[PDB]
């Protein structure tokens, strides 16, 4: 089977605040968070990740 | 990552100074031991 | 460095893994091997959690000529931190079976690598001593009897095994012997009492020969060993003191409790004797009842 | 006996109980008493070996006591304990006395049922198969002898065969040496001057056999 | 001997998994029965070999 | 690389109830409020920096 | 001639041939419940029915369980092969002839048929073939320098058991010397077979050389 | 076929055992990812000298949890000390489940199966190991095509032919369609044996020590008093017991937690102590003075 | 053996359906094997 | 070996009643009925309530 889930919260998968190394708050620039800096030491280009229930 | 997460309870009621009944916040009541990393001079009823 | 490191707790893994290092390098017949011991420290209880070989080489021309590889040490530390964040440098094992004076020099390397006095762990893998398979030694500096300098020395500490939870489970499982000593029933402890006596004598014998050799064969006079014997003699019970006399009275009193306890089991036995002589009495009745009943079944065939 | 109790491993435990009946091959009567205590054992291995020893011991010279001991060992719950007992019964009650014995018919069909049963394990079925094989060996006309009754001397073929047969748990093709333990039971007349078998009839009280048909 | 085997026997069954308890709501003709486990859902589950 | 393995998906969503932070040398030793000798650490063997979630 | 043991076998062979009771119901009930596409089940039957037709050459079995034969597999296939020697035991004139097509050099379908055929050859001519030992002797020394090849090892596994039965109680140092090289290699299954075969050979000798070796 | 496909007897040394348990009990909850390093011989015997925990991961168990940098790093340094060994399989923890391979665990298994077809996957559950063999088992892929044509049993020769499995569930479902299961054995030397049993020179030390006599006298009184109280229960029991039905005796006058039995054990226990207490005392008195 | 009970919420016409079961998460299940699309109706109790 | 099993961790339940003299039925503090083998060396006269 596939579980039934449903989206309940939308995030944008950059600007999310997934890396937390040299970032601040719970939110980033709302489209970038790891593409303007590599002092995080990571880059990622994943967006519209979404949080299900 | 190597620290490993922990669970909380509260001492529901003393049963011995060896064994203590805790009420888990996760759910069911358990009888658990004590280690040498906790003081049993400071475990008392209703201590978290 | 660090000062607290007084008792050394030793996992059962440690003795077996050092044992395996010796024989899997084919270093034998007193070609020594040096591996590190990793664990936790900075505290009284010293846990050796894991142990691993390092590359080492030895010379038989002068014995203070050796190779230790530092580069491997650096890589090991990086790898194992991720495995467990409970492995840091706590010293080094020396594979034994004996302590050398050359291990004094090798020690200065490990003292540089880690800021604590580093544990030297002798793992006796040749097992010619009936006790001490593990000896624990921490090199320290102290001023030395007979007018002599600050000398580098290795001071023995407790070398205890207490085991980890993890370790206990494999140890008992592999075990299928009745153990060297376990101290369970009375049988085990009656063996033990007699073993202890042989034990006391064996230590004491070496001491006889030390005192003989100071005054005949000119080994240097170390006042710590003479002083301990003074202390031994002042905790020696003297007969005809009130302390000793009490021991005698107490023996009567414990043997009164035993006298009664042996009689209180005759009572238990006496219950059984009667229950068996009752049982036997019922088997008798059963046997007669059948011998009567064969007639009734013989008669039934003639009857019909 | 000392090694069977003292050495706690399963191989060593099993072997030493099997090994007793070869020593006391000719004193086969007293063996039921001595391994009476090891039949009852809380150790499965020991009971497995109990069952083989009694099979080997009373194979060619029978004895009632063993047949009775071996019945609870059939019914013992451990898989291989049972496996051992079935094979062993057919060694003992290989054609000797079976006209004075209803028992042979009952043990034979006990094997049959185990094969019919699906609920039984493979190991009980193995034990039934091989056991049914031995019982009806030779065309129902051979026996397992242990010694020659004509000289009082242990036969080389039977005794050595037995040892190879008993172990088959660890290598299964080591189980065909009981062929050498078969010896035909039959008196064959040879003519003295024509070396061929004559037809001659002798009065004999005899001996209905159809208790494994 | 009997006393050691029985203690091992007590121990044996504790290592074996737990057991439950329901009540039969209805009977199925597939050689099954429908059981309703008391804190849990319905299940149609095969029956014991003795009944 | 070890941390990224974690940060990669899926992962549990939770909320933080409160934060409880204690420092080393709480009596004399440890970041816990118990009595034991040594093991001055941030949270590794002597926990006191914590979130309750 | 009598002391050779050759006419002595033939007088029992006459017995076994005339007076056989083959029961087909036992045979058939074994085919259905215990299968061939289970290895253990196959093994149990193969042994059973080998014992059952033991000493009386018959092909009745082979023809009966002809579709069952093609279900054999692995080491079960080896045992199935080994069992025929038990069937074809005795009959020393015709003894070879019956293991002849299952003999290598004239077989190539399976390594188990070729290997267990040589075990099967030894059971029949046990104690009645001092020529037998040599023919098999060739194959022992032959494969001892090429024994890193697994197929070849299986051929040798069976020859080492076969030469063991043949030279049992003859004490031939030739045969011994041959099985000592398979053993000094550390052959996977055939060192096991070769170690047993050395004991069979040098049975009762008590010689220190065999004992130390 | 082209292999014997007979499930190997797994002899994991006592050194290796200790390692394997330690790494899985640590990482709870979590799956720990390692490799088994030994040497495969025969067609049925694997000898596991040592094991390696490869670094823990948050992807669980997958082929995307093998780390070939980290794998190689281990390998290169064994060579340099001369302790070199090769993989014979891999191991992992379930942090709170029984022993089976998932489909996803079968594919991890598969990577090593290319390397050698006698790859074992060992599952450790260390919340249920209070004994060293329990809830650990070793599994090995069988050929998929052997399944279709029913050559699936053929592990039943070259082995003991006994096979103890655990559980219904996932076990029987993967046994059928993927793997063949066989017991892990554990192997050890006599140098290791002496190491575990022995407890230094402080083992004999305990056996000449005497204790505070307040606790000894106290021990005696407690036991003594105890046997008066359950010995009134004993009086009731053997006053009666003139009535048939064994079970009925056990309800009425007791025979469940039988008074005669409980007294006898306690009486023996304190009697054995005090034989020791006087022996060990009289030994010291003579011995030391 | 055993079979977990389900309750059929609805049928999607493509050889699947959605059930809500006494198991806490719902499932997209398939309709397959000795069952038909029209042997079911919504809201009827099904066997999983 | 038994004694290890007896020590912690344990989960509380409540004994209801017997169904045999060696098997009983309990319900846990988990909220699940479990039919359980009772251990030897305990009351079975003061266990019944």
């Amino acid at each position: 089977p596939l579980q039934v889930a449903r989206c309940t919260k939308i995030i944008k998968g950059n600007g999310e605040s997934d890396e937390t190394t040299t970032d601040n708050n719970n939110s980033g620039n709302s489209n970038s968070n790891s593409n303007q800096q590599s002092t995080d030491a990571d880059e990622d280009d994943e967006d519209a990740k979404y949080v299900i229930n | 990552l190597q620290s490993i997460g922990q669970l909380i309870g509260e001492v529901m009621k003393e049963l011995s100074e060896e064994k203590y009944i805790v009420k888990a916040s996760s759910g069911p009541r358990y009888i658990v031991g004590v280690r040498n990393s906790v003081d049993r001079s400071k475990l008392k009823k209703g201590v978290r | 460095m660090s000062l607290q490191h007084e008792k050394v707790t030793i996992a059962p893994l440690v003795l077996l893994s050092a044992l395996d290092h010796y024989e899997r390098t084919q270093t034998k017949e007193n070609k020594r091997c040096v591996g590190v011991i990793l664990g936790d420290a900075n505290s009284s209880t010293i846990r050796v959690t894991n142990s691993f070989a390092l590359p080492f080489e030895e010379d038989e021309k002068n014995s203070d000529v050796w190779f230790l590889d530092h580069n491997y040490i650096e890589n090991m530390n990086e790898m194992c931190k991720k495995i467990n964040a409970k492995e840091k440098l706590i010293g080094w094992y020396h594979s034994g079976p004996k302590l050398r004076a050359s291990d004094l020099k090798i020690n200065e390397l490990f003292k540089k690598y880690t800021q604590n006095n580093p544990l030297l762990l002798i793992v006796d893998v040749k097992q010619q001593g009936v006790g001490l398979p593990t000896d624990a030694y921490v090199a320290i500096e102290q001023v030395k009897d007979d007018g002599t300098s600050t000398e580098k020395t290795f001071l023995h500490l407790p070398c205890t095994i207490e085991a980890e939870e993890a370790e206990e489970i494999g140890v008992e499982h592999l075990l299928r012997d009745v153990r060297d000593q376990a101290a369970g029933g009375l049988s085990i402890r009656l063996t033990n009492q007699l073993k202890s006596l042989k034990g006391l004598q064996s230590k004491l014998k070496d001491v006889v020969e030390y005192l003989d050799k100071v005054i005949n064969k000119e080994l240097p006079i170390n006042h710590t060993i003479l002083g301990k014997l003074q202390d031994v003699f002042n905790l020696l019970p003297n007969l005809g003191t009130p302390d000793d006399d009490e021991i005698d009275v107490e023996n009567h009193d414990r043997i009164n409790i035993s006298n009664n306890l042996q009689k209180a089991l005759t009572v238990k036995t006496n219950d059984e004797l009667m229950v068996i002589y009752i049982s036997n009495l019922v088997r008798s009745i059963i046997a007669f009842d059948d011998l009567i009943e064969n007639k009734i079944q013989n008669k039934k065939i003639q009857e019909q | 006996l000392h090694v069977a109790v003292s050495d706690s491993n399963d191989d060593v435990r099993r072997a030493a109980v099997i090994a007793l009946g070869f020593v006391l091959l000719r004193d086969y009567t007293t063996v039921p008493r001595i391994v009476q205590l090891l039949s009852k054992s809380h150790n499965a291995h020991v009971r497995c070996g109990t069952a083989f020893a009694l099979g080997i011991a009373c194979a060619g010279k029978g004895l009632q006591s063993a047949i009775d001991v071996l019945d609870p060992l059939t019914k013992d719950p451990v898989d291989f304990v049972r496996q051992a007992a079935m094979i062993a019964l057919s060694m003992i009650l290989i054609q000797q006395t079976e006209k004075l014995n209803p028992q042979v018919a009952d043990i034979n069909k006990n094997f049959l049922s185990v094969i019919t049963n699906k609920h039984q394990e493979g190991l009980a079925k193995f034990g039934a198969c091989v056991a049914q094989g031995i019982m009806n060996a030779g065309g129902r006309n051979v026996t397992i002898q242990l010694e020659n009754a004509d000289t009082g001397t242990l036969d080389t073929k039977s005794v050595v065969g037995l040892v190879m047969f008993s172990q088959f748990w660890y290598w299964f093709p080591l189980a065909h040496f009981l062929s050498l333990s078969f010896t035909p039971t039959t008196v064959i007349g040879i003519r003295g001057s024509d070396q061929a078998i004559p037809k001659f009839q002798m009065n004999c009280y005899a001996k209905e056999d159809a208790f494994s048909y | 001997n009997d006393k050691v085997r029985f203690i091992k026997d007590e121990l044996r069954l504790l290592q074996e998994p737990g057991s439950y308890v329901g009540e039969v709501i209805k009977i199925v003709s597939d050689k099954k029965v429908l059981v309703k486990v008391q804190p849990e859902g319905k299940y149609i589950v095969d029956v014991a070999k003795d009944i | 690389e070890k941390i990224k393995n974690n940060r990669q998906l899926p992962y549990l969503v939770a909320n933080v109830v409160e934060v409880m932070d204690m420092n080393e040398i709480e009596d004399k030793e440890n970041s816990e409020s118990t009595t034991q000798g040594g093991n001055v650490n941030l949270d590794n063997t002597a926990v006191g920096k914590a979130a309750v979630v | 001639n009598i002391l050779s043991g050759l006419p002595t076998c033939d007088y029992y062979n006459t017995f076994l041939l005339n007076n056989k009771n083959i029961d087909i119901g036992l045979l058939n009930k074994s085919k259905s419940s215990l299968d061939g596409k289970f290895s253990l089940f196959h093994t149990a039957v193969s042994v059973a029915n080998g014992f059952m037709h033991a000493g009386t050459t018959d092909n009745s079995f082979i023809k009966a369980n002809l579709p069952w034969l093609g279900k054999a597999q692995n080491w079960a296939k080896f045992t199935a092969t080994a069992s025929l020697g038990v069937i074809h035991k005795g009959n020393l004139l015709e003894g070879k002839k019956v293991m002849a097509p299952y003999l290598p050099g004239s077989r190539a379908s399976s390594r188990f048929i070729k290997g267990g055929s040589l075990y099967g050859l030894g059971l029949i001519y046990a104690g009645f073939g001092r020529d037998t030992t040599d023919y098999l002797k060739n194959i022992i020394v032959e494969n001892s320098g090429t024994s890193g090849d697994e197929d070849v090892d299986v051929l040798l596994h069976g020859a080492s058991l076969g030469i063991g039965l043949a030279a049992m109680g003859s004490a031939n140092i030739e045969v011994y010397e041959a099985l000592k090289e398979v053993l000094y290699n550390d052959s996977a299954t055939s060192g096991e077979a070769a170690a047993l075969g050395m004991g069979l050979c040098m049975l009762g000798t008590g010689k220190p050389e065999a004992i130390h070796d | 076929t082209g292999r014997d496909d007979t499930k190997e007897t797994v002899y994991i040394s006592s050194i290796a055992l200790l390692k394997m348990l330690k790494h899985g009990r640590a990482g709870v909850p979590m799956e720990v990812m390692g490799l088994m390093l030994g040497e495969f011989v025969d067609d049925y015997t694997v000898n596991v000298v040592d094991v390696f925990a490869m670094p823990q991961s948050g992807t669980g168990v997958s082929v995307e949890a093998v780390d070939d940098v980290f794998q190689a790093k281990m390998m290169d340094m064994l060579k340099q000390t001369g302790r070199d060994q090769m993989v014979v399989g891999w191991y992992h923890s379930h942090p709170g489940f029984g022993c089976w391979l998932s489909s996803v665990d079968v594919n991890t298994q598969k990577s090593f199966e290319q390397l050698n077809s006698r790859a074992v996957a060992v599952v450790v559950d260390p919340i249920q190991s209070v004994k060293g063999k329990v809830v650990i088992d070793a599994f090995r892929l069988i050929d998929t095509g052997a399944l279709i044509n029913n050559l699936e049993p053929r592990q039943t020769t070259s082995n003991t032919g006994l096979l103890n499995k655990a559980n219904i569930q996932a076990l029987i479902h993967g046994l059928n369609r993927h793997y063949y299961s066989l017991n892990i054995d554990y192997h050890k030397t006599a140098k290791e044996t002496k190491m575990l049993m022995n407890l230094h020179k402080e083992q004999w030390q305990s056996g000449l020590k005497m204790y505070d006599y307040e606790e000894k006298e106290e021990s005696n009184l407690a036991a003594t008093k105890s046997m008066v109280k359950i010995a009134e229960q004993y009086s009731k029991r053997i006053e009666e017991e003139k009535e048939l039905t064994e079970e009925e005796l056990k309800t009425r006058y007791v025979g469940r937690q039988d008074p005669k039995k409980h007294l006898s054990e306690t009486a023996d226990e304190t009697l054995e102590n005090n034989i020791v207490s006087v022996l060990t005392a009289g030994v010291n008195s003579v011995a030391i003075k | 053996n055993p079979l977990s009970i389900g309750t059929l919420e609805e049928i999607i016409d493509d050889d699947h359906a959605i059930v809500t079961s006494p198991t806490m998460p719902d499932y997209y299940v398939s309709i397959l094997s000795f069952v038909d699309k029209e042997l079911l109706e919504p809201g009827c109790s099904v066997l999983l | 070996e038994v004694k290890r099993i007896q020590s912690v961790p344990l989960v509380i339940g409540q004994f209801l009643e017997p169904i045999d003299q060696n098997t009983g039925i309990v319900s846990s503090t988990t909220g699940m009925s479990y039919v359980v083998r009772i251990l030897s060396t305990l009351d079975r006269e003061l266990l019944k309530p």
